[PDB]
This record gives C-alpha cells, structure tokens and sequence, in this order.
RNA sequence: GUUUGACCUCAAAUCAGGUAGGAGUACCCGCUGAACUUAAGCAUAUCAAUAAGCGGAGGAAAAGAAACCAACCGGGAUUGCCUUAGUAACGGCGAGUGAAGCGGCAAAAGCUCAAAUUUGAAAUCUGGUACCUUCGGUGCCCGAGUUGUAAUUUGGAGAGGG
C-alpha cells in the first residue's frame, strides 16, 4: 500500500515530535487551560468581539447620513495583534493574555509566556489558534488579550483571572521540570 | 576513518584528553547526516590489509655544423 | 630554583621580518608560550595568569616597519620599551650554523652593564629572561648554543654564537642579531610612573 | 627619574643567584671585556667576549661530572 | 553590415531624420520675460551677461538693469468649514471668553484642544463672522 | 515590537531550543523536494528587515544546496548562496529575486530562504516603494550578482581594500590596460 | 616618586596537568641530564574517540532556571 | 580595415613541393582554393604596414 | 610595458572637439530648462587637506548645517534656493566658518525669488 | 581655532537602552547556554575562570571577547545560584 | 457529538488574466577558463585574472550617497580625463608587473525601509460586477492581511504636548 507524500510526512512529524526530547522552553504549550475555564474565558471574550468590516461600514454610513441631515464612550474590544499585544505587555497595560499552542513558528511565541511571567501580567495558553481567530473575525491571531473591560464585567474578569491563576499558573508552575517528550 | 586520525593525533603530545572534551527511518538519516592527516590515512590504509631549396638548406646546415663542429 | 615562562604575542602591524624573529626566538626558548596577534595591551596580565607565564615579551609595533619589544613580569615587574632597528633574523643565509632545538644556552654579559643603575636593572631581567629552566617539561640536556650581549654607543647589541668542538673548540655566529635602545621605563607592568628616559 | 626607583625595583626583582651552583645561573660576566663603525673589529671583539664566557662555562661544567661533549649518538631536532 | 546591406537593397526605404540643425538652436522654454529678451545669436554666457543674470556662481575656467527690474516687478505681481463654524459658534455662545472653562467642557470639547488653539480659532471666527 | 525578541533569539543559534528547531526543520526540508515553496517565512524579523511585506505579490521559496568543494581541491569559487539564488531565479524566472537569508544548514546540504516579488501584480506596480523592481534593468538580479551575496562576492565596497574591484575588476583592468592617445600628444 | 598600586602575589610558572604538550638502534635518544635511554593508547581515549564519531556526549535534561523571570517587574 | 586580409583561411604546403611556401587557401572546387593569402605579395592580401 | 595585446585596445581621442561641442549644447539645453537659475549650485569656500596643498583654498560640496543655521535659513529650504548643503561636513575653523556665513548672506541678498504660484 | 560644531552618530553611544537590556536578559534566560557555554559553566563550577577563559579564547577569535564571555557567565551564575 | 464546523499542510481545472524560454551580442554584469609566446634551462612568474564557452540586461550598464580618504588651518555620492607615475609596492628586485589619497576639469540629487501602539475604531490592497468626463475614477461583493497592510520616522536624528 501507499499514501500521499505530504500525508506521510505530516504523520511522521507527529511521531518525531512525540518521541523527540524537547527543552523546557518548548512543551510549555499543550499544558493548556482546562476545558471549562477555557470555555468560560471564550464566553467572556465573545462579549467584546471587535467591530467587523461590515458593522464598521454600516456605523460609518449611518453617521454620515445623520450628519448629512443635521459623543459615544470609548470603544471597548479585545486586543489581538501580536505586535500590538507585545507592545501593550511590558507596559503593565494588559490584564489577561491568551497564547495559542499551535503557532507554526514556535520561536515566534516562546518568549511571550516567559515575558508575561516576568512582567507579572496574568496569562494563559489555550488550544488552537483557529479558536482565537474565530472570535476576532480573522483566520488566526495566535494571541488574544483584554485591556479595557466594561464596569459591568470588571468583577467577572477579576474572578476569571483569579481562577486562571490557580488553574494554570499554579498547576503548571513546574512546567520547567524534566524535559518533555520522553515517551517510548 | 577520522577515528584513526584522532587516535594518531592523541598518540603524540599535540593533543590529549583535556583537548578532546574542550524511529529507524529517522536514525538512518541521523547516521548518514574535520581536518584529516595524510599520515593517518596511509596508516589506516595499511592496517586495512588482511628538392632544390631543400638541398640548399641542407647544404647550409651542413656548412654551419662543420664551422661550429 | 630557576623556574620561569615567557609569553610572546604579536602586535598589530607585525611584518614578515618581525615574524621571523618571533619564530626563531621560540626555537631557542622551549619554555616560551606563543599566542596569536594581540592589540590594545593590558590583557597581558590576564594572559600570563592563563598560561602561568612568569615573563612577557610583547613586540609593540608603532608602524609596520619599526619594532618595539616590551620586557617585563606580569604581576609587579618593571617594563622597558625597547626599539629595534637592525632587524636581522635566521632568514639570512649568513648564519650557516645550526643549534640543537631546546638546548640549554650559555649567557655572556658585558661588564659595562654594571656601570649604571639602568644597565644593572635591565641585566637582572635579561639574565633569566633569555635563560631556560634545566629540568622543565620541554628542556633538553645538552648545551649547544651561546647568547651574547654587548653595549656600545649607548645601544645594546644582541648576538648569539654556536659552539663547535673540533677533533680545542670554536664558536660560529648563529641566530638573530640586532641592536636595541631603551625608550621608556615604567615602575609597573605596562603602568606606573616613568623610571628613566634615554 | 632618579636612582631611588631603580634601587626599589632592584631590591624586589634581584634574586640570590650567587647562592646556588652555576648550573642554576648559566650567566657569566665577561671581566674587562668593555666593548664600532669598522664592522670587522667589532665582530672580533664580540667573538672574544663570547669565547671568554664559553671557556668559563666549560670550566664550570668540567668541575662537574656531567659530560660536556655531544655523545654523537644524539639526533634530536636542530634549529 | 548584414542588415544594413539588405536594408539599402530593400525597397522599404529608410526612416530619414534630420535634426542636426535643431540640436544647436534650442529655444528657451522656462521663462517668458527671458524669452522676449533672449538673443539666440549670442551664446548662453553672452545672453546671461547682456540680461545681467549670473550664468555661473563659481569662477569660470579660463578668462572671460532693465531686465532685472522686470524680474523684481514679478514679486509684486480659506475659511472654516460649515461644521467647524457652527461648533465655534456654539463655543462662543455657551462660554464666550472663558477659555479655561471651555477647555474643561467635556460635552462640547470632545477634542481636548489647547486654550491657545481654541482662542486662535475663535479670533478667526470673530474676524470672519460677527 | 516583538521583532527585537526574535532577532535576539535567532542570534543564540547554538542554544538548545534553536538546535532542536534546526534538527526538526532540516529533516522536514530533507523529506521535501530540493526546491519547494514556503507558505510563510520561518524568520519573520529577518525577512521584514530585508524588505519583506505581508501583501499579495511577495513569495518565499526554500532551496537545498550541497556543501563542500587533489582532484576535488578545485575551489570553483561560485558561492552556495549565489548558486541557490540563481537556481530559484531560473525556476521562477517570471519572479524577481530580492535577497536571501540563512535559515538552516546540514553536514551535507545547506538551506536558504529566498524572497521573490512578482512585478506583474498590480499591487507591486501600483506601489511607489516597490514599483522600481519592475524596471527591465532589474531583470534577473541574482544572475548578475546584484544581490547582497552577489555584491559581497564581487568585493564591491568603498576603501582601498577593494581598489582592484571597487567598480568591477574587469572594468578596472580594461581601463588601466588601455593606451590613451590625444590629438595633441602629451 | 611612586603611585597608587597593589602589590599582587607572584605568579608560579608551574606546568598544569594539561599544557598542550606532553612530557619527556640500541637507544631512543637521550633524556634530561644527558644519559642514554636504553631500549626495552588507553581504552578511555578509544572510547572517547568512538563516542565523538557518533556525537555521543553530566546531564542536559536539568530543569530550567527562572533567575530573571522570577523577579516580577515593578 | 583592421580585419582586411585576415578573413581568410590558408596553410603552407610544407616544403619541397615545387611551389612557393606562401600559405594557400584550402578547400577546393572554387577557384580561389590554392591561391596565396596573408602575404603582401598575394592578390587581395593584407597590405604591408597597415595605416593604423 | 608591451607584454600584452594593447594593440587591441588603443583609445585615441579623436572626438575631443565633438565632445566639447556636445557638452556646450548640453549646457545650453540646461540653461534653456534652467534659465532663471544658475547652471551650478552655490558651492562653499573650503580649505584643502594634505598640507602640501593646505595653503590652497578651494570650493567644496556644500555648506554644513551649522553654516546654514547661522546664515538665517534652513537646510531643507536652502536646497530649493540652490544652496548646496552637506550633512557630513563638520566645521573646524572659525575663519572659514565666518567666510562661509558671509558668502551665504551675500547670496541670500543677491537672489530674487519669484512667487511660489 | 577649535569650534566643536555639532555631534554625530558616534555621539549616540549612550546608555544601554534598558529596554534592550531587559530583552537581552530575557533571551539569555529563555535561550539557555550553547554547547561551549555549558562546558564553560561546568568548568567554572569546579575549575573557576581558569579553564573557562582558555576555552573561550580557543572558541573565540580574541581574548577580549573571551573575558567578556567569562564575565557574562559569572554574572549569570551569580543570579542562578541564588535567584 | 458513533456528530458538525474551525483551522494548518498538500492536491487537480482546456478555471480569469499575466510572466519565462529564444534571437541579436561592439559596450555592460557574473561563472568558468588554457596554451603558443616571454625569462637564468624552470616548478613561482609573463602570456592572463586574456582567448574560447555558459548565464543575465539597456541605450548605455555597473557603482553611487563612506563601518571612506587622511594625520592637516583636515576633504565629504559614484563615475570620467591630465597629473600624481613609470613613484610607492610586487617579482630567483629576472625578464617584467604596477597602483591609490591629494592637485586641475565635466557632471553634481538625494534618499527609502527594519527596529516605540492606528489600538478612541487594518484607517491598507488585489480580484469580480454596474456605470463614467477609460494610460484610470466611483458604489457593491468575495478575498490578501493581525505570523502586520495604512500615517510618521533613519541620527542630518527622532517622537508625545504647550
């Protein structure tokens, strides 16, 4: 029998990753947040999805029409740009940081969890960059964070951060232990 | 082959011990994927053992030879 | 008692003529340590500790033709800034003699070296710097070469002679020959106040 | 520039060479051999100065039982 | 040549062009005043000297003002939008000369403009309006 | 900006994490063909500082080249990077080669990532900062050693150290080895 | 006369265990002091060579150390 | 012309052939074959001391 | 020095006259297209290095930023008026700096600028 | 006479730009040590700077970089052994 | 959920449109590349970093705005001509090879990105469609892009405000 070359290559890649020993900096992912807390975090984030192209165009057209005939508060939305997120982090401006575990360039995000830990900003790792992208109207984002949550959800965000602390930062505080991937 | 070269280099005082330390389808690639000395290569190889104008020109050349010889 | 090691390094701009002297000095100084080209100087203190070199012979070169040899001890030894003009080395064919590599030398010093404090000070360094420990790792038993030093016209002349025994004995000039002059002397190893100026 | 610094340096650098055998010194001062443009008499003067110390060292080694001449069975490297 | 020999022998003719004469007599085309006074008979340097304009600033290699009055004569020969004007009208009729109060007016002063900018705009509005 | 962190990390190539990354990537590329396209660059910072833009028209390619050179002692100074650039240009003659950067190497083969720009795409043609590459004079830059690696190989640099080839060795040789005669002989 | 300085201890020119150099017909030459040398690799070296030939090698699998990231930035 | 006379191929017929040693055009069956070339004495050949 | 094929490359400057005529025609064309302005930019007065020639005073590329600032204008605006500006030349002589400032001041007075429109 | 006209690029050698220093420290912590830095620290643990400096000089092209590398290794060890 | 969908990778279309081969080749840009000949017979050397061969461009091409040249009361993109000069330097100082700063002149144009958050609004762009005042412009729509498209900026600084 025979199989597609790309299929064989990708299948062998999984075996190589499983069997190969990885340094402590790698494998920090896949020790992801539990299903329940991740689901709650996604539910909270869904309330702050940034305005999409269609909605923004509709709002601008409505404003133009109103002006043609003759003071809203600051917009609130999740910040997801990797460069923008990294610029917000290290400035003590971000409250919650989400990191994807399936970034194609691993080195692109190895430092982000450690940088967040050094800065003390709460952070969590969730499975799948596609899930992060879906909630921000983009294919993938690899990261997601909140900066200005509404007062109505301030308590919810604080409780979520407190829960995530124990769920991820305390359970996986030993992620630096013996190199992972040691599977027969 | 390089093992013999390293052993030969270690035989003389050029370097010593201190200087030395100063899936199947994947292991196959790993196995298949430094300077060498001619003396070591030779040692390992040995160890592996179990007309008108023409006549005028000729006359002129003969005259020249007779004058100079 | 005589335990010493000499450190040799090349300064920026060292040319072929100076390289010949640096190379032929090693052939007669088995205890010497050779290191690659170095430049700005103070690192010599650390380099000496790296190889336990009790003496340093730094060949300063203000230009690509002039040569300036520095002789001192790493920890607290005085330094003399020599200047060499007649750069003759073993590359010249006039030195037809040959000497055993690593053989113990015989040192001869002119009596004029005792006539001034500066000459006496430099003589103390020269006596052991050009010598060789008898029972060192790379030392050799037999004596087969002689080093000669002389001073005239306020400049020291460096000369060496092979010793040949005939079937009583005769000596033949060998090795590099050059003249040196003392430019500056400092109280410390590449530092401290000036001691004497020529 | 003064002799005080020279004395201070000599007192700390000078070693007791005179208290050990000649083998540990290997240095001979050519007495009365106080050494130009001729290029011929200078060479002979240097030759004699070196020969005096050569003879002194030869006598010093003769005082010891170690052989002086090369055995002729020695074939080490030569510069 | 190969192609040239065939082209001459061929009946296609040649793309005859004659512009050598036009390569020298080049009409000035960067000024009407100079053109009306420029003389093609004289050289560029001679024309500049006659007109008075300096042809070269650096010292030329080798040995060598009515028009200027015309050049000098050439020296002698934007209102706020409707929304901005209305906004300035509201600012003036609600605060007046109280620039400090207007600066802290969160409602009208959505854009936190400085007192200097506000007074500068108000002065222009007063100049253009009542 | 996270690009500084990526640049700093890429400098510690000998690090264990980067060693493992190279070990995985060399095998991944060794399973693929000698020349194969890359969906996205593996070193975003290096490409970005080399003129890369995340817009339609830019293409990233990966090519494998054998290492090594007294029959085999002939130097054939043709550089591996220049050969890789020429090969990718020939395979992508419709594209234009801007530059390339080291991404990985193996004991037997080397790996380089090359950035290409399509001059036919209207995005590049309508971009003032990149429309220059569409000039015909820029055709096959790698083939004439106009790239960074090509220029470095030619030794075109300011200073006395490059006098022999400050403006091309052949041009200098032709200019110097020419008899100059004027109407009025000097 | 004189200047500020520290009198560092003298340097012993002893030869360490490793100095990039070794230590010293009817004979194999003459040794030190001039006497005739009358005529009459370790397994560790071979093992090291074999291991190097296959890149075999202490433990690299120690846990990471958060010496810097431990101190929260203020 | 710098190429005058040089646009020809010829080779000397050795020696002792009852013929001048001037190089002669090769080929055959054309008339020009066997005629002298490259010499100032040859018809249509390179002129002596070309006016550079 | 005739060990090479120099005869293949013997450059004889028969063109001197035609080249001079072409240069003059190019200058005339530039004047026609640059009639109001001078053909060459105002270059500064500078002193030469290589002490063998330091006694000589010669022109330079362009005035330094400090000279332009002291002249009462700006480097960006100076370029549009034809004043050469050098961003790498440092001033190291007060006498030369004063002469350059005076030259710039005189140039500013001699120039007449037409309306931008 | 001297004029001190204005500064240049060479005058931009100021402080370490503490943000860059933080980035470098984070990279060093996360990146780890190279195979030769591992040997350097292993010898420092028992042999000290003696062997580490020689190893750095052998690996590097000059002793000026070797001393800087030894100092960096010592600084890393000091924080790691206590913090 | 014994399910459905997100992605990432890889496929095929006679899918819609573009791009490449090749020719010419005096000059240009790279690779490759000898001999005859010249020397003290000759390996260094000279012929030669040439002849021929291969690849890639246009009316010119390359290079071009110093990690330069210099040691001065310092010059300030590259390129071209006289001179520097048959000097320095190289070469069994053997035949011979052999430069460059400066000086005089032609021309003189500077610049664009990476790396600090648009974050109070991916504001960027290809493509398809309906029109028009069709070298292109507008509305609509799918898409490229957040693993970074818009604005500003390169130490000559530069950025947030009055």
């Amino acid at each position: 029998v025979k199989w597609p070359e790309y299929v064989r290559v990708q299948r062998q890649k999984k075996i190589l990753s499983i069997r190969l020993k990885v340094p402590p900096t790698i494998a920090q992912f896949q020790y992801t947040l539990d299903r329940n807390t991740a689901a709650e975090t996604f539910k909270l984030f869904n309330k702050y999805r940034p305005e999409t192209a269609a909605e923004k165009k509709e709002r601008l057209t409505k404003e133009a029409a109103a002006v043609a005939e003759g003071a809203s508060p600051k917009p609130y939305a999740v910040k997801y740009g990797l460069n923008h997120v990294v610029a917000l982090i290290e400035n003590k401006k971000a409250k919650l940081v989400l990191i994807a575990n399936d970034v194609d360039p691993i080195e692109l995000v190895v430092f982000l969890p450690a940088l967040c830990k050094k800065m003390g900003v709460p952070y969590a790792i969730v499975k799948g960059k596609a899930r992060l992208g879906t909630l921000v109207n983009q294919k993938t984002s690899a990261v997601a964070a909140l900066t200005e949550v509404r007062a109505e959800d301030e308590a919810a965000l604080a409780k979520l951060v407190s829960t995530i602390d124990a769920n991820f930062a305390d359970k996986y505080d030993e992620v630096k232990k013996h190199w992972g991937g040691g599977i027969l | 082959v390089e093992a013999m070269t390293l052993a030969h280099q270690l035989a003389l005082g050029q370097k010593n011990k201190h200087d030395l330390v100063d899936p199947d389808w994947f292991l196959e690639d790993e196995k298949e994927h430094k300077p060498i000395t001619k003396e070591a290569a030779m040692a390992i190889k040995e160890k592996i053992k179990a007309d008108g104008v023409m006549k005028n020109e000729q006359r002129a050349l003969r005259r020249i030879a007779k004058k100079h010889h | 008692m005589n335990k010493q090691r000499t450190l040799l390094i090349s300064s920026r701009g060292v040319n072929y003529r100076h390289r010949h002297l640096i190379q032929d000095l090693s052939g007669l100084l088995p205890h010497s340590r050779k290191e690659p080209k170095l430049d700005t100087l103070q690192q010599l203190n650390e380099i000496a500790e790296l190889y336990n070199c009790n003496n340093v012979l730094f060949f300063e070169a203000r230009k690509h033709q002039d040569l300036y040899l520095w002789l001192s001890k790493p920890p607290n030894g005085p330094t003399i800034k020599f200047y060499i003009q007649n750069l003759h080395t073993m590359d010249e064919l006039n030195f037809t003699g040959n000497c055993l590599k690593g053989s113990r030398p015989v040192l001869s010093f002119d009596q004029r070296f005792e006539s001034s404090p500066h000459y006496q000070l430099i003589k103390e360094l020269l006596v052991h710097n050009f010598g060789v420990p008898p029972n060192a790792r790379k030392s050799k038993p037999f004596i087969d070469h002689v080093m000669s030093f002389s001073i005239v016209d306020d400049k020291i002349w460096v000369r060496t002679y092979e010793i040949s025994h005939s079937t009583d004995i005769s000596l033949v000039e060998i090795g590099p020959r050059f003249v040196m002059t003392v430019i500056l002397i400092l109280e410390g190893s590449f530092g401290g106040p000036k001691i004497y100026e020529n | 520039n003064n002799t005080k610094a020279m004395k201070h340096a000599l007192e700390r650098v000078q070693l007791p060479w005179k208290k050990h055998s000649f083998q540990e010194h290997q240095s001979v001062t050519s007495e009365t051999n106080t050494d130009i443009y001729d290029d011929t008499e200078r060479e002979l003067a240097f030759y004699k100065q070196s020969l005096d110390a050569v003879l002194v060292a030869r006598d010093e080694l003769k005082r010891l039982k170690v052989p002086f001449k090369r055995p002729l069975d020695y074939f080490a490297e030569m510069v | 040549s190969v192609r040239k020999r065939k082209m001459n022998r061929s009946s296609v003719g040649k793309a005859t062009r004659r512009n050598k004469d036009k390569q020298r007599k080049i009409n000035i085309q960067s000024n009407p005043i100079i053109a009306a006074n420029w003389d093609y008979s004289l050289t560029m340097a001679q024309n500049y000297k006659k007109l008075g304009l300096r042809a070269k600033l650096q010292t030329p290699a080798g040995g060598k003002e009515t028009e200027v009055v015309k050049k000098l004569e050439e020296l002698a020969s934007r209102s706020q939008s409707e929304r901005e004007e209305e906004w300035l009208e509201k600012l003036y009729k609600k605060h007046g000369d109280d620039y400090k109060k207007m600066f802290f007016d969160k409602k009208l002063n959505i854009y936190q403009q400085s007192e200097g900018d506000l007074k500068r705009r108000l002065l222009r509005w007063k100049k253009r309006n009542g | 900006g996270a690009y500084k962190y990526l640049e700093e990390l890429q400098r510690k190539k000998q690090s264990d994490v980067l060693r493992f990354l190279q070990r995985v990537r060399v095998w991944e590329y060794r399973q693929k063909n000698v020349i194969h396209r890359a969906a996205r660059p593996t070193r975003p910072d290096k490409a970005r500082r080399l003129g890369y833009k995340a817009k339609q028209g830019f293409v990233i390619y990966r090519v494998r080249v054998r290492r090594g050179n007294g029959v085999n002692e002939l130097k054939y100074q043709r550089s591996l990077r220049a050969t890789a650039e020429e090969r990718v240009g020939r395979r992508a003659a419709n594209l234009r080669v801007l530059n390339s950067y080291w991404v990985n190497q193996d004991s037997t083969y080397k790996y380089f990532e090359v950035i290409l720009v399509d001059p036919q795409h209207k995005a590049i043609r309508r971009d003032a900062r990149y429309n220059w590459i569409c000039d015909p004079v820029h055709k096959h830059r790698e083939a004439r050693g106009l790239t960074a690696t090509g220029k470095k190989s030619r030794g075109i640099n300011k200073g006395h150290k490059f006098n022999n080839t400050k403006a091309g060795r052949r041009k200098t040789w032709k200019r110097q080895n020419t008899l100059s005669l004027w109407r009025y002989r000097k | 006369d004189g200047s500020d300085r520290i009198i560092k201890p003298e340097i012993n020119p002893v030869y360490d265990s490793d100095d990039s150099d070794a230590e010293t017909m009817p004979h194999i030459g003459y040794d030190i002091n001039g006497k005739r040398i009358m005529r009459p690799l370790t397994k560790e070296e071979l093992e090291l060579i074999s291991k190097i030939q296959r890149n075999e090698q202490i433990n690299p699998y120690e846990p990471l150390i958060d010496w810097f990231t431990r101190h929260e930035e203020v | 012309s710098e190429k005058a006379g040089h646009q020809t191929s010829a080779e000397s017929w050795g020696t002792g052939r009852a013929v001048a040693r001037i190089p002669r055009v090769g080929g055959g069956g054309t008339g020009r074959s066997g005629q002298g070339a490259f010499g100032n004495m040859c018809r249509g050949g390179r002129m002596f001391a070309p006016t550079k | 020095h005739f060990r090479k094929h120099w005869q293949e490359r013997v450059k004889v400057h028969f063109d001197q006259a035609g080249k001079k005529v072409s240069r003059r025609n190019a200058r005339a064309t530039r004047a026609a297209k640059i009639a109001p302005r001078p053909l060459d930019l105002l270059r500064p007065v500078v002193r030469a290095p290589t002490v063998k020639y330091n006694r000589k005073v010669r022109a330079g590329r362009g005035f330094t930023l400090a000279e332009v600032k002291a002249a009462g204008l700006t480097a960006a605006y100076a370029r549009t008026i034809g004043i050469a500006v050098d961003h790498r030349r440092q001033n190291r002589n007060q006498e030369i700096f004063d002469a350059n400032v005076q030259r710039l001041k005189e140039y500013q007075s001699k120039i007449i600028v037409f309306p931008r429109n | 006479t001297s004029m001190t006209p204005a500064p240049k690029i060479s005058y931009k050698k100021g402080a370490a730009s503490n943000r860059t220093k933080f980035v470098r420290s984070l990279v060093r912590e996360i990146a780890g040590l190279s195979p030769y830095e591992r040997r350097l620290i292993d010898l420092i643990r028992n042999s000290g700077e003696k062997r580490a400096r020689k190893v750095a000089k052998k690996r590097l092209g000059s002793f000026t970089r070797a001393k800087a590398k030894v100092e960096e290794m010592n600084n890393i060890i000091a924080a790691s052994r206590r913090h």
